[PDB]
Order: structure tokens, then sequence, then C-alpha cells
């Protein structure tokens, strides 16, 4: 009854996630920096949906997360290839900045 | 995504 591995399955789907989330912020800027165009309604909205990924990617990112601590303490159950590990945790690391830097420009 | 890590890894 082998199960096939998911997890690249959620780095793909969180990183889909930044890829909008990013999209998302490019607009906001432009939107807050010139309310020529920026309506109310229109910036609400994006900051909303804004948030809505960052929501999503963050519970994503606690899972994988914890996934790593489960082959670290069951290594011989996982049998991983270590380059392979190593490139799961800078994921975490730097996809956990990546929107850490996009919070901070919004928060403030 | 949680279910898929779920049943895969076991998430408590």
């Amino acid at each position: 009854g082998a199960m096939e591995d998911p997890f690249f399955v959620v780095k793909g789907e969180v990183q889909k996630a930044v890829n909008t989330a990013q999209g998302l912020f490019q607009r906001w800027t432009e939107l807050l920096q010139d309310p020529s165009t920026a309506t109310r309604e229109e910036i609400d909205w994006t900051t909303n949906e804004l948030r809505n990924n960052l929501r999503s990617i963050e519970w994503d990112l606690e899972d994988l997360d914890e996934t790593i601590s489960i082959v670290e303490a069951n290594p011989r159950k996982f049998n991983l290839d270590a380059t392979e590990l190593s490139i799961r945790k800078a994921f975490i690391t730097s996809t956990r900045q990546v929107v850490r830097d996009m919070k901070d420009q919004m928060s403030t | 995504a949680h279910g898929m890590l779920k049943l895969y890894y076991g998430l408590s």
C-alpha cells in the first residue's frame, strides 16, 4: 500500500498562491500610490484578496514545516534524499520571508 | 493541502 508523497504537490500550490499574491501586491501598490484611479471598493477588494492568499500560504507553510519534523523524527520510514530535504527546508524558509516582506510593506 | 499532508504524514 505504498503511498505517493504529496509534499511537492502542496509546494506547487503554495508557489502558485505566492505568485497570485505578488500580482495582487503590485496592484495594491499602484492603487495606494495614485488615488486618481484608486477607488475605495477596488482597494478594499485587492487588500482583501491579498489577505486571502497570505492566509492560505501561512497555514500551508505551517503544515509543510511540520512534515519536515515528521520525516526527521522518522527518517527510515520516509526514505528521503537529503539534498531534496534541504531544498524542502529552503523552500519553507524563503517563502516565509517572501510573504513576510509583503506583510511588512502592508501593515507597516 | 492539509488533508493530503495528513494522510501521508499523519499530522497530529
